[PDB]
């Protein structure tokens, strides 16, 4: 069981700026060169939608503004530039071979 | 000098040396690509022409002079003393990839300790991409980019070759394979720790398990649906392709690198034999045993191939296109995962591979150690274990580059180039030395005074006419034919051929350098130096 | 194209049992994990467990080890979840997320509309 602590708990930045969402895992999620950590996004009244997989590559219908980076036990989620349509809850789920648990969730406002 | 002890010790050691890991996947594959049932005739011809006489001559040289690979030339031909260093370099280059393949097999055995084999389904973190190729399925889902979960377990979990772009990009080192290599090297060090007695004691059990294991594998594969197809496709006489020389070259190289003459192992093994031994019978028995073991290995491999082809409804000669060590760890892994008793049979097969590798590793390392110690007697009092540890550390540092993620490229490079013209020209120089420089008449007289009877005219004319010409034919065939190596979805670049030629020449370059050093270090005119370079020194 | 059709919502009862289905279609049903998550009203997601329809291997993370039963059906491409000991804590929305391959880090890209167990 690998726990994930997302920081901060709540984020509120103006439009056009850069939003940084951190996700510090307890153990390493890299064993075969690829990172086993995904990022999701859900809105009130909508199922979650995958944004970036392996913390490096972007999804199918995800814009280029959701840039992900990081490796090892520290990852980041960069949303720049963001608009009034990116105000949702962003999770951080790891897919290590021991347990797949979610993060805490950061409610980005404004 | 130390004595082998029991008669079974030397025989088992030579059997474990001759029976190596190469004769379980390479021999049946090259027999399939070359005729099939019609491949046995040229195989035995090349054997009786250039592998049996070389084996007999090497065993006689080791038993008579009672020296390694650097002191025998001091007694027959001082100008050819660099063969010892050439043998050391060749054995190091071989031991690198041999020990890394041993580590691969040990990691496979360790991962095969669960109830369900990890290379069975496509639900793991390493079984990621194409997985349409399965077993026991009526739906025919064929894809040109498809693969099997066993190949994904081999290339992405064991080797982790997906983290490299080829020979030009070698990054990272797998710690699991590193620990496996460390454990295997400790086992090797503890197997040749004291001397040859403990080596024989370990070979007594290490060279016996593979035979009963192959018996079990044969009695299992024979009772499989469709093994008869593989049997008749392995024993299919195809004389139409026997018209070219490629089949002859393949058979000759196979019997050469299977019996293994001119590698510096038989000399040290016979160095501990008694003067009243019978090396001819030992050589013949071990050669026939190695040939029969190769035959049974090909038999079980082709029964597995036929069973998988029947259960897959696919023609033969396509399920095992890729050669090399991957052939086993893919095809036999799939076959074992398909069998009901998967864990037990997988453990048994991997233990067989481990023992077959360990036998040849012990043989080669003991030969090298004896060759080095026979040259410098002043480092034999309290330096045996220290030199063994130094050799093990050197082999570990040499295999560290192959223990990387994309290390399999270097492994194939070494297996294809170190097993090239270097050993061939070493054996050729040895043969021509014993024939002309030392004299075939003196060699026959030594064999007579050692055993009790001179060898027949067959071997006498062979050692001087066929074996040198046979080795020269192999050399001139391998020189003007650069190998086009290709691993999984990777073509070797042009500089890879240059690197292979360089690493194959660096081992042979010791002989001419030592020849020049000996010719300059002795005074006199030219012909005087030549004469002094052939006549052996006084005891 | 991949579409995971989930069932409708049910009514939770004290001590009863509910079976939530997930009709997946558009991909290799027997070659991809079928996970289940739990989203309580006002709180974050909670993983339940995964099931591989290829061989039927099921995994669980926490408390849902002995109360959740994942069953696969390759004939109709439908994954079920048998919940037991239904209490006031299980009143949430159970989604059906299809995990991607290993190269994608088992990405749960395709989800279901969710069955709000009220
Ligand atoms: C099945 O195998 C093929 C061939 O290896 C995969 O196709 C490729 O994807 C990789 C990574 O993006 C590229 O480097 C190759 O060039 C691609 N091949 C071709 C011919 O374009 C394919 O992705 C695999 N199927 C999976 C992973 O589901
Ligand atoms: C399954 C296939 C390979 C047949 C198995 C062949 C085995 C059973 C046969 C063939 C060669 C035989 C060996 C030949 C040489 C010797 C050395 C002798 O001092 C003791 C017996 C011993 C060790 C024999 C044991 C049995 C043996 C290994
Ligand atoms: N056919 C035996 C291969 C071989 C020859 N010399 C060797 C030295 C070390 C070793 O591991 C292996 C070898
Ligand atoms: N199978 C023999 C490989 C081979 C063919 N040509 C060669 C030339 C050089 C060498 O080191 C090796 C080779
Ligand atoms: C592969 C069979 C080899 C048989 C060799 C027999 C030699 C007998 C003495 C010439
Ligand atoms: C996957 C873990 C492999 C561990 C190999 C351990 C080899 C023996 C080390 C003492
Ligand atoms: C007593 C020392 C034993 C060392 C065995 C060889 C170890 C090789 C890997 C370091
Ligand atoms: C990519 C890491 C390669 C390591 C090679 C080590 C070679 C040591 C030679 C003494
Ligand atoms: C076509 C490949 C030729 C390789 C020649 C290498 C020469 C090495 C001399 C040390
Ligand atoms: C080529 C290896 C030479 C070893 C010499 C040890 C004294
Ligand atoms: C570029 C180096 C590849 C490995 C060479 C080993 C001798
Ligand atoms: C994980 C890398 C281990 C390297 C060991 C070198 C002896
Ligand atoms: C680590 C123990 C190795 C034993 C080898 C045989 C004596
Ligand atoms: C399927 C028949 C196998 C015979 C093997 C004889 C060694
Ligand atoms: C050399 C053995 C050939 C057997 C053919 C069986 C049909
Ligand atoms: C006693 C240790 C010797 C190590 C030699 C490495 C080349
Ligand atoms: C391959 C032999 C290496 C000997 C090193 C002695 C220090
Ligand atoms: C990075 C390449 C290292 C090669 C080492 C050869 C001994
Ligand atoms: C066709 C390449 C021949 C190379 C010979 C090197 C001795
Ligand atoms: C062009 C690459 C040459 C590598 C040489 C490694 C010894
Ligand atoms: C190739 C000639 C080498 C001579 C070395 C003398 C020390
Ligand atoms: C192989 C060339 C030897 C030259 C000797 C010159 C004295
Ligand atoms: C590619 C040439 C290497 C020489 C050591
Ligand atoms: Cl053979
Ligand atoms: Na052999
Ligand atoms: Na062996």
């Amino acid at each position: 069981d690998i726990v994930l602590t997302q920081s901060p708990a709540s984020l509120a930045v103006s439009l056009g700026q850069r939003a940084t969402i951190s996700c510090r895992a307890s153990e390493s999620v890299d064993n075969y060169g690829i990172s086993f950590l995904n990022w999701f996004q859900q809105k009130p009244g909508q199922p979650p939608k995958l944004l970036i997989y392996a913390a490096s590559n972007q999804g199918s219908g995800v814009p280029a503004r959701f840039s992900g980076s990081g490796s090892g036990t520290y990852f980041s989620l960069n949303i720049h530039p963001m608009e009034e349509d990116d105000t949702a809850v962003y999770f951080c789920q790891q897919t290590k071979g021991v347990s797949w648990t979610f993060g805490g969730g950061t409610k980005v406002e404004i | 000098r130390e004595t082998w002890g029991k008669k079974v010790d030397f025989l088992l050691s030579v059997i474990g040396y001759a029976v190596d890991l190469g004769n379980v996947w390479r021999f049946p594959y090259i027999c399939y690509q070359n005729g099939g049932g019609a491949f046995l005739l040229p195989y035995t011809i090349m054997a009786i022409f250039g592998g049996i006489p070389l084996f007999y001559m090497e065993l006689a040289l080791g038993q008579y002079h009672r020296n390694g690979c650097i002191s025998i030339w001091r007694k027959i031909c001082p100008i050819f003393k660099g063969i010892g260093y050439a043998i050391c370099i060749i054995a190091f280059y071989i031991a690198s990839y041999y020990n890394t393949i041993m580590a691969w097999a040990l990691y496979y055995l360790i991962s095969s300790f669960t109830d369900q084999l990890p290379w069975t389904s496509c639900k793991n973190s390493w079984n990621t991409g194409n997985c349409t190729n399965y077993f026991s399925e009526d739906n025919i889902t064929w894809t040109l980019h498809s693969t099997s979960p066993a190949e994904e377990f081999y290339t992405r979990h064991v080797l982790q070759i997906h983290r490299s772009k080829g020979l030009q990009d070698l990054g990272g080192i797998s710690w699991q394979l590193a620990l496996c290599i460390m454990l295997i090297f400790t086992v090797i060090y503890f197997s040749i720790w004291k001397g040859v007695k403990t080596s024989g004691k370990v070979v007594w059990v290490t060279a016996t398990f593979p035979y009963i294991i192959l018996s079990v594998l044969l009695v299992r594969g024979a009772t499989l649906p469709g093994a008869w197809r593989g049997v008749l496709f392995y024993l299919k006489p195809n004389w139409q392709k026997l018209l070219e020389t490629g089949v002859w070259i393949d058979a000759a190289a196979q019997i050469f690198f299977s019996l293994g003459p001119g590698f510096g192992v038989l000399l040290a093994f016979a160095s501990y034999n008694k003067f009243n031994n019978n090396c001819y019978q030992d050589a013949l028995v071990t050669s026939v045993v190695n040939c029969m073991t190769s035959f049974v290995s090909g038999f079980v491999i082709f029964t597995v191939l036929g069973y998988m082809a029947e259960m897959r409804n696919e023609d033969v000669s396509e399920v095992a296109k890729d050669a090399g060590p991957s052939l086993l760890f893919i095809t036999y892994a799939e076959a074992i995962a398909n069998m009901p008793a998967s864990t037990f049979f997988a453990i048994i097969f991997f233990l067989m591979l481990i023992t077959l590798g360990l036998d040849s590793t012990f043989a080669g390392l003991e030969g090298v150690i004896t060759a080095v110690l026979d040259e410098f007697p002043h480092v034999w009092a309290k330096r045996r274990e220290r030199f063994v540890l130094a050799v093990v550390i050197t082999c570990f540092f040499g295999s560290l580059v192959t223990l990387t993620f994309g290390g399999a490229y270097v492994v194939k490079l070494l297996e294809e180039y170190a097993t090239g013209p270097a050993v061939l020209t070493v054996a050729l120089i040895e043969a021509v030395a014993v024939s002309w420089f030392y004299g075939i008449t003196q060699f026959c007289r030594d064999v007579k005074e050692m055993l009790g009877f001179s060898p027949g005219w067959f071997w006498r004319i062979c050692w001087v006419a066929i074996s040198p010409l046979f080795l020269l034919f192999i050399i001139c065939s391998f020189l003007m034919s650069p190998p086009q190596l290709r691993l999984f979805q990777y073509n070797y670049p042009y500089w890879s051929i240059i690197l292979g030629y360089c690493i194959g020449t660096s081992s042979f370059i010791c002989i001419p350098t030592y020849i020049a050093y000996r010719l300059i270090i002795t005074p006199g005119t030219f012909k005087e130096r030549i004469i002094k370079s052939i006549t052996p020194e006084t005891p | 194209q991949v579409q995971l059709q989930q069932s409708g919502p049910e009514l939770v009862k004290l001590g009863a049992s509910v079976r939530i289905s997930c009709k997946a279609s558009g991909y290799r049903f027997s070659y991809s994990w079928m996970n289940w998550v739990k989203q309580r009203p006002g709180k974050g997601l909670e993983w339940i467990g995964r099931i591989y329809p290829g061989d039927g291997d099921t995994k669980y993370s926490g408390k849902f080890k002995g109360k959740a039963t994942l069953t696969a059906d390759k004939s109709s491409s439908t994954v079920y979840m048998q919940l037991s000991s239904l209490t006031s804590e299980d009143s949430a929305v159970y989604f059906c997320a299809r995990s991607a391959y290993g190269s994608e880090g088992f990405a749960m890209d395709y989800w279901g509309q969710g069955t709000s167990v009220t």
